[PDB]
């Protein structure tokens, strides 16, 4: 009987600042133990500064961008090019993915980009069809091995200011985008060893006013 | 000759040619005028935004359809548009399932097909509406003329609506100079801008009316207005 | 026949022609955008003190930052108003963001720009030509105010002030050079109440006249009675002076 | 997951968590569980959360229609019975709905309607929806009166989403605390239940079950 | 001429069929609506000349659409019993799926629509009927009046009358009635609009049949001899 | 220029007589201009009034 659907293993992950947002992401591509593809990137421009990666079952994910480019085209042509909105692509996507619910699709997709206001923003979504502005959020199996990190560096979730124990909460403080970036590598590179979901390369395609970055690493093969 | 032969789109005349073609080509006529000229590297279309009165905006007559592609009417506006969202349709399937960006002339062989689909039926409408269609292929640029017979020509140059004597004299002049002249985007403009001048009555010259459209081998379909069409005029 | 398979010999087609004068017999609807919101007034056309004025309206708010007034067919208009109220709900429910004035003034003209029964690569839901114009204001944050003049005809044309109705050839030679972007929102009303008085042979009043205006901040606002009411003992006022 | 819901005189007092759990982990602490479907009435995200959220969107549109065709407001009775009507047609869809339409008009008072996913639809004065909702009866029934003032109606919505937080697994967040008043809902601020745990220690000398 | 086509937008802008809608309502039955303060007064003509007729299973011109809803009409019977058909299985459908009893308003909507529809769409002749649907709205004890036109759409007037001798009925309506303030009583109410109705049936006890519709569902058809009673009382006024 | 053959292909069946009121009509419009020349422009007009209907009628979109 074949196979409903596949996996295609992969982690990644989106960081909403106040200014940047990245879209984070190996390029290790697996089916069991073995790498179908030690290079092929996954994290992809839809223009306007939202970027977009549907993690998990690759063949689903393919589909839904593949539909989402060519809504792009007529969202532009019939109301006189409007930027295509951060939450008008959301809305948009929750309806694919509840397009087929009896079976529902198998992809665990996060955009990423700027919200209106002009802070970095990310919207998650679960399979199921949900979607929501979240603050920090990794996707696929290690998703869970990641989000610890995130809550005890930037969060400050379960930190207290030192002499208080406790009186005190240390306070949001925000970051460059450099130090993010650094963030993200040594996340990545711990997971090298601790998953073999993550490794090859590190693909960042980071989107800011300025215009989109790219930005790559290499990653371990063992 | 009202109603009975050649009243209907069946039937014949003895001869066997329809008195409503030549009426759907007088459409074309009452049209707004728009050049339309080609190097071997960029493809230029000149039309003037028609308006009703002052305080009505001058009103885009140059559409564009898709990144690569665009067209300009003139002729019945509501034909126009279920032919223009069709030429849509069909550069998005190439695009998905075999790649390719929709070659200009392919995509002209359907849009004949589609009006001679009325000519054969009971009812329903010939086209009635002529369109310059401009864009950029594996080919390079392209300029087609559909007619309302639904007939695609690959031409250097051609101008349709309102006294196209003017224009179409000065592009057989200018015919050997514009097509030479490639490597140059702004030169092939300039060039567009000298015929209108011909055809119009001098009914306006204002960048406010004129809009200029160019999609080659270097610029993508952009849209001209104001300031950017006001080097050139 | 004479439908729209018959090409008229002209260049036209028979049906375009007859829309017309449907919007030409039409109420009398006058609209003048500023900068600080649109103001649409209209005649009710009261006839008998037995018919109810406030309950009857051509002017009718059709999604939250939009409103419409009518002149034409009053039978094709309901059909007319109820595509216009789906097709914005649509796109709210689906994208779930505020949609431009020209975004809805397309989209409306979309089943407009099609005539006929045959139909070769599309659906038809239509079974008729149909003969009614709007008045299409509102705002979106990206232009601000626009008004449109939608027609059953050609494409749209944006229009900075626009009368239309039996009213309209008169209306219209005034509005060209009264028209002006410096006015405020109140010297504006009482403009719109002035044309209006010419134009209507029975003297102005509240029981047969009716002023709206679109602000984005207090949305599709129908004046009170008594707020129409008094603008109009104000033009009286002024006039007296002038 | 845990929901609760009280009529009284002074309209409703609804409040929910915010924990959504995927597998045995903690996806979330920040679905926000309160639909605003439109400024009159109040959903909830309770039961299949995606379902909800598509599918009260959909209410949306249906209340939007009828509030511009008669021009007046929608009663809770119609929007919820539309919903439970679309529901109970669809299920066998992965449908696994329940929601709590809640509203205060004066065509029927304050007004709770129960959907399913079955297409039951259920009144109350009072329902608790969730996994959670065992334990947030046992506080909520013993203050529950309708002549049961304003004020008090305020922690006691606060309390009953404390207790079920602590016990439940499926369940923290934060504390959404929302009135539907006359007019419509009033948000009432975004309370950290981590954080009120404590206050409430201290208070009343609670939560000496829990060491220390 | 254009009365072959209903697609023809006609450049009269005025499609012939349309026109003979109105020459069908004129010739029915006269039927008048009068509202007062907490009641419409229907008074409305059955004919009852006809020889050797069961008057018993013959139709009440008025027709029960809902239980607080009720229906009079001028215009050709047989085309009328479509309305009345499509318009109680709405009500009742009103019911099922917004749970709301009938909103007389959306069923003034509904029933002009179906005159509509079948304007657009060829092969379907417009009705030659006009109505008054009158009732009483969910959660009100105002009186509801209105009249639907064969033109397709709907209006609601302080008080209105159709059908064959309406010039006459119109000046009574005037003078006697006004939008600024209906008869306060029920009574004042319904002698006038026997008064009315007097003036073109010209004096009958069955010939006139007056249902009067009050608030909560409440329907009760006037009895004869209280008819009668009003004919006597304004016939003594009519030679002073 | 004049260009016969522009002016010969949107004509179909004018006999001789039908050909002269075009050819009068062009130069009627340039009698009005005071130009003794007469511009092709002139002509294509100068047909519409030999035809049925009148000289460039109204149109909706244009």
């Amino acid at each position: 009987q074949f196979n409903p659907y596949g996996d295609n293993g992969g982690t990644i992950l989106g960081i909403a600042g106040e200014d940047f947002a990245v879209l984070a992401g190996d390029t290790r591509n697996i089916t069991d133990y073995s790498i179908n593809s030690r290079y092929e990137p996954k994290v992809f421009d839809c223009g306007d500064n939202i970027v977009m990666s549907a993690n998990g079952f690759a063949a689903d994910g393919d589909a839904l961008v593949k539909r989402f480019k060519n809504s792009v085209k007529w969202y532009h042509f019939d109301h006189n090019d409007k930027k295509l909105s951060i939450n008008s692509a959301a809305r948009n996507i929750q309806h694919l993915l509840y397009g087929k619910r009896f079976f529902p699709y198998y992809v665990h997709t996060i955009i990423a980009g700027l919200d209106e206001d002009g802070k970095g923003a990310v919207y998650s979504f679960d399979p199921v069809g949900s979607y929501e502005r979240e603050q920090c959020r990794a996707g696929g199996a290690a998703a869970s091995l990641i989000m610890p990190f995130l809550d005890n560096q930037v969060n400050f979730k379960n930190q207290y200011e030192p002499g208080t124990n406790g009186k005190v909460k240390k306070p949001l403080k925000y970051l460059s985008v450099e130090e993010v970036i650094k963030l993200v590598r040594d996340s990545f590179t711990s997971a090298t060893e601790r998953h073999i979901q993550v490794g090859d390369g590190l693909e960042i395609l980071i989107v800011t006013k300025d215009g989109v970055r790219k930005e790559f690493y290499e990653l371990k093969r063992d | 000759f009202r109603n009975n032969y050649d009243g209907d789109t069946v039937t014949f005349s003895p001869t066997g040619r329809l008195f409503q073609v030549e009426y759907a080509l007088e459409a074309i006529k009452q049209g707004s005028v728009t050049v339309g000229l080609r190097s071997n590297t960029h493809a230029v279309l000149v039309a003037l935004k028609r308006n009703a009165d002052e305080l009505s905006s001058y009103q885009k007559k140059i559409i564009k359809c898709d990144e690569h592609m665009g067209l300009s009417l003139a002729g019945l506006a509501p034909d126009a548009r279920v032919l223009s969202n069709y030429l849509r349709q069909q550069c998005n399937y190439s695009s998905l399932v075999f790649n390719r960006k929709l070659a200009v002339e392919r995509a002209g062989h359907l849009l004949c097909d589609k009006a001679q689909k009325n000519t054969q039926s009971y009812g329903g409408r010939p086209y009635g509406v002529g369109l310059l269609i401009i864009g950029y292929d594996k080919s390079g640029a392209h300029l087609l003329e559909f007619q309302p017979s639904g007939n695609v020509t690959e031409l250097y140059g051609t101008a349709i609506g309102a006294r196209s004597q003017g224009a179409k004299t000065y592009l057989e002049r200018t015919l050997d100079t514009f097509i030479k002249i490639d490597g140059n985007p702004d030169e092939l403009i300039k060039a567009g801008v000298e015929a209108i001048s011909q055809s119009l009555r001098d009914e306006s010259l204002t960048v406010d009316n004129l809009s200029i459209a160019i999609v080659g081998k270097d610029t993508p379909f952009t849209i001209y207005d104001g300031e950017a069409v006001a080097k050139y005029i | 026949d004479r439908g729209v398979s018959t090409f008229s010999p002209e260049g036209r087609l028979f049906q375009v022609e007859y829309s017309l004068e449907a919007i030409k017999l039409g109420s009398t609807a006058i609209g003048i955008a500023t900068k600080e919101g649109v103001v649409l007034g209209v005649e009710k056309r009261a006839t008998s003190p037995l018919l109810e004025s406030d309950s009857i309206e051509k002017i009718v708010e059709i999604d939250r930052h939009i409103g419409c007034a009518m002149s034409g067919l009053t039978a094709d208009a309901r059909s007319m108003i109820e595509h216009a109220r789906t097709a914005a709900v649509t796109h709210n429910l689906y994208y779930d963001e505020d949609i431009n004035v020209e975004s809805l003034t397309q989209s409306v003209c979309d089943l407009a720009l099609r005539f006929g029964e045959g139909a070769s690569g599309e659906e038809r839901l239509m079974s008729r030509p149909f003969g009614v114009a709007l008045l299409i204001a509102g705002h979106d944050a990206d232009d601000g105010y626009q008004l449109f003049h939608a027609e059953p005809s050609g494409t749209f044309y944006r229009y900075n002030a626009k009368a239309i109705g039996s009213g309209s050839e008169g209306a219209q030679a005034e509005l060209l050079n009264e028209w002006h972007s410096s006015l405020t929102l109140k010297e504006a009303e009482l403009l719109v109440l002035k044309i209006l008085k010419q134009v209507m042979e029975e003297k102005l009043d509240e029981n047969n006249a009716q002023l709206s205006c679109i602000t984005k901040q207090d949305g599709f606002k129908i004046y009170d009675n008594e707020k129409t009411a008094e603008l109009i003992k104000e033009l009286k006022e002024k006039e007296a002076a002038e | 997951t845990t929901t609760l819901a009280f009529r009284f005189q002074g309209g409703i007092i609804v409040a929910v968590d915010s924990r959504a759990t995927a597998g045995n982990w903690v996806a979330s602490q920040t679905v926000k569980k309160v639909i605003e479907i439109n400024p009159f009435l109040l959903g909830t995200m309770a039961g299949g959360a995606a379902d909800c959220q598509f599918w009260e969107t959909w209410l949306g549109s249906q209340c939007r229609l009828h509030e511009l065709r008669e021009k007046e407001r929608i009663s809770v009775a119609a929007a919820s019975k539309i919903l439970s009507n679309l529901v109970y047609q669809y299920k066998g869809a992965g449908l696994s709905m329940g929601t709590m339409i809640c509203g205060y008009t004066r065509k029927e008072g304050p007004t709770i309607y129960y959907v399913d996913s079955d297409g039951t639809r259920l009144k109350g004065d009072i329902f608790c929806v969730g996994s959670g909702q065992t334990f947030a009866y046992g506080v909520l029934d013993s203050n529950y009166k309708w002549d049961l003032s304003v004020e008090d109606a305020l922690y006691l919505g606060k309390r009953s989403i404390l207790a079920a937080a602590h016990r439940d697994a499926y369940s923290g967040g934060s504390v959404n605390l929302y009135h539907v008043t006359e007019d419509g809902w009033i948000y009432h601020g975004n309370h950290d239940v981590g954080e009120l745990f404590w206050k409430v220690k201290e208070e009343e000398g609670s939560f000496n079950n829990v060491i220390g | 001429g254009y009365d072959r086509a209903l697609s023809i937008f006609s450049p009269d802008g005025h499609i012939f069929q349309v026109e003979y809608a109105l020459e069908a309502v004129k010739r029915g039955t006269c039927a008048v609506g009068v509202k007062g303060k907490n009641c419409v007064v229907l008074g409305c003509e059955r004919r009852s000349t006809l020889k050797l007729q069961d008057t018993r299973i013959t139709p009440s011109k008025v027709s029960k659409i809902d239980s607080h809803v009720v229906l009079s009409f001028s215009g050709l019977n047989a085309d009328s019993r479509i309305l009345i058909e499509k318009a109680r299985v709405e009500a009742q459908s009103h019911r099922l799926t917004l749970e709301d009893p009938v909103t007389v308003e959306y069923l003034t909507r509904y029933v002009a629509g179906v005159q509509q529809r079948y304007t657009q769409s060829g092969g379907v002749r417009p009705f030659g009927v006009s109505t008054l649907i009158a009732g009483f709205d969910p959660r009100d004890d105002e009186p509801k009046l209105y009249q639907t036109e064969p033109s397709g759409i709907y209006s609601s007037w302080s008080a209105q009358t159709i059908g064959r001798n309406s010039k006459t009925v119109r000046e009574f309506l005037e003078k006697n009635y006004d939008r600024k303030e209906p008869p306060a009583t029920v009574e004042e109410c319904v002698k006038l609009t026997v008064r009315s109705l007097l003036e073109v049936v010209q004096t009958g006890a069955k010939n006139i049949e007056i249902t009067v519709v009050k608030p909560d569902s409440d329907i009760v058809a006037l009895s004869s001899e209280e008819i009668n009673q009003y004919v006597t009382q304004i016939e003594q006024e009519k030679q002073e | 220029d004049i260009n016969w053959q522009e002016l010969a292909r949107s004509t179909d069946e004018f006999n001789g007589a039908q050909l002269k009121a075009v050819t009068v009509e062009a130069g009627m419009i340039a009698l009005r201009n005071g130009q003794s020349s007469v511009k092709h422009e002139d002509f294509v007009e100068g047909i519409s009034e030999v035809q049925a209907r009148k000289s460039k009628s109204v149109s909706f979109y244009a």
